[PDB]
């Protein structure tokens, strides 16, 4: 029923300014009011402010006075915060909340924003296949290395295959770019194993067949 | 603005086992506190409002608890589904203040590693890199050891490793370590192995390939 | 020195129009007159028209005399030909040729334009790697499948590899899509293998590793 | 309008041979006649114009021969990159017209086709058809039979070929057969064969893999 879905990735200049958004479904929008919370990668949670969208007022926390700025368009169910003149230390995961009144709560969260920052550009990854050589377990896995910034998702058949699945946190190397590993576990017809990478902030998808080659002459 | 501390920022527990996570606001919040939980891929949910109040689908091993300063929030059985980051925060006075966090670990029975070795792809030799990774999968406790040998030579400064968040099913890790050479030097060489110690492995497990 | 370089491959609708390009060089343009040939399935080889571009003035074959028209653009050293109300039987490839006056003769001549004609919409091709299970001499190949109309490339290592390479001709499938294979011979450190396969009538290109899975436990 | 008749269109000659590609005007075209060689990548060469004269670049084994209606061209000497289809043209009259073709072949001592197998891949099977392809390689002379074999049970009318053009420096043919069953007739059976008879092999050979 009740949702709020969040504006994918975003690598940013040290400098620039971006709009974050929040489209929400499942309640009147103006029955409620939304917040915004920020998430440094230390995993401190901090209130940015508030706003009812009604009316379009507003209260910021003071942290951030200058900084961010929430709007709404009260016909797309959509709140906005955009962050001014942006340092290193924007780069966090930004939630919008809805508050609820029994009192007062958080009781919707977005799934949260990736804002990086940083004059490096931006850089797709590579994937290749991990398959072994020779149990009712065997193991595939893909590796995506060499991106930047730092979200990717992985899927398996597109969303198929949950069980067996487990995709690493990412390594930062000297180069500067991150590399991720996934890998599958599975029983041993031949159904195939497929990754899908999506890293959003190159536009880049990928999907790669894992191939395990199990005939002989 | 008020402060919340939550003293103990990690706590391991056995499932079954009462855990209480405790927070400590710098003044009197009147009972106007809610916690919050956190699982591993980020998603924030809410659990407990005005300082004893259950968000509904809460299941009732949750207790909220405490007044004035002091407040905690208990988990009677312990569950695995129960792994994540709890947090408080007061609505008392503006600004909003939160917790700075209490991650919570699952005590289960002792697992060793699954371990699988994958050689690079053809493809990624043309990167004039190579990569081999080791996968130990579906153990406990996280403290493992994992050792890249080259022709029966112990490698060092040349790997990365990367675990897991503890499942929130079987309580358990998985570890991936990366092994990185040049085109050149992976072609240099024949075998390649991890190994691995781990506590539930009465001795040590190798893994290894055969290059060619 | 001298070149005619032709716009790429046409699917065209049974009732459309087309302009091919021949773009020249190597040659003043206006000091040599240039004709236009067709090349029907057959591989008969008719003359279509001819065009004199200091002037523009023509004479075209009277088979052709309401299908094509030719013209020039002395700039971009450019003569253009376009069919009219095309029907399958102007599915064929068309050259671009120069006259050189000793007497008469066609000394230089484009590598060709093939045009197809069909309702039938495009499909770009799925590739797929062709490698071996189990001497000096080991192949691998690529499959080329599912796509229209006719014309892929098909590169190894970029243009590095022509040794060994063989590239069939297509073959029409009961869907009505076409299907090709290429492969490739080697002598058995491990160069890579990659098939670079361009369907420009799709806009598809795609480069496929394929994998020697020599490794044991 | 003048019709160029080259009566014999597919004409083969052993290395070495002199060579006649023959071209008849309908009427006379006081030489004005010139010959063109195409190769099959599809390219067009000028070999000979005015009857008698080479363009540039072009060896002196070719000659070009005639007057009135009847002209012909003439490899003395014969090697393999001489493989074309080569084609005569008239300028006596507008319009211009071509000769229907000369296709020529090379012959060459026996070869017998190196053979190859290989399965389909996994990201195939997705598609929900299984493609199992079968090559032989530089082998001479053209004909040739392949069988496709699936559990040691012969194949009938589930398979395509395809036939490359002779190669132009050793005069040999390679070829492509598609074996192309459903996934699930794939995953039905364990062996697939195909079996190759050829003039340059004393037996047939058969290659094979073992699904799974």
């Amino acid at each position: 029923e009740v949702q709020l879905q969040q504006s994918g990735p975003d690598l940013v200049k040290p400098g620039a300014s971006v709009k974050i958004s929040c489209k929400t479904s499942g309640y009147t929008f103006t029955e409620y009011i939304m917040h915004w919370v920020k998430q440094s990668h230390g995993k401190s949670l901090e209130w940015i402010g508030g706003i009812i969208p009604n009316n379009g007022g507003t209260s910021y926390n003071q942290k951030f006075k200058d900084k961010a700025t929430m709007t709404v368009d009260k016909s797309s169910s959509t709140g906005y915060m955009e962050l001014r003149s942006l340092t290193s230390e924007d780069s966090a995961v930004y939630y919008c909340t809805r508050r609820e009144v029994y009192y007062y709560a958080l009781d919707y969260w977005g799934q949260g924003t990736l804002v990086t920052v940083s004059s490096a550009s931006t850089k797709g990854p590579s994937v290749f296949p991990l398959a072994p050589c020779s149990e009712s377990t065997a193991a595939l896995g893909c590796l995506v290395k060499d991106y930047f910034p730092e979200p990717v998702t992985v899927s398996w058949n597109s969303g198929a295959l949950t069980s067996g699945v487990h995709t690493f946190p990412a390594v930062l190397q000297s180069s500067g770019l991150y590399s991720l590993s996934s890998v599958v576990t599975v029983p041993s017809g031949t159904q195939t194993y497929t990754c899908n990478v999506d890293h959003k902030p190159s536009n880049t998808k990928v999907d790669k067949c894992v191939e395990r080659k199990s005939c002989v002459e | 603005d008020i402060q919340m501390t939550q003293t103990t920022s990690s706590l391991s527990a056995s499932l079954g086992d009462r855990v209480t996570i405790t927070c400590s606001a710098s003044q009197g919040i009147n009972n106007y506190l809610n916690w919050y939980q956190q699982k591993p891929d980020g998603t924030v949910k809410l659990l407990i409002y005005y300082t004893s109040s259950l968000h509904s689908g809460v299941p009732s091993r949750f207790s909220g608890s405490g007044s004035g300063t002091d407040y905690s929030l208990t988990i009677s059985n312990l569950e695995p589904e129960d792994i994540a980051t709890y947090y408080c925060q007061q609505y008392s006075n503006l600004p909003y203040t939160f917790g700075g966090g209490t991650k919570l670990e699952i005590k289960r029975t002792v697992a060793a590693p699954s371990v699988f070795i994958f050689p690079p792809s053809d493809c990624q030799l043309k990167s004039g890199t190579a990569s081999v990774v080791c996968l130990l999968n579906n153990f406990y406790p996280r403290e493992a050891k994992v050792q890249w040998k080259v022709d029966n030579a112990l490698q060092s400064g040349n790997s990365q490793e990367s675990v897991t968040e503890q499942d929130s099913k079987d309580s358990t890790y998985s570890l991936s370590s990366t092994l990185t050479l040049s085109k050149a030097d992976y072609e240099k060489h024949k075998v390649y192995a991890c190994e691995v110690t781990h506590q539930g492995l009465s001795s040590p497990v190798t893994k290894s390939f055969n290059r060619g």
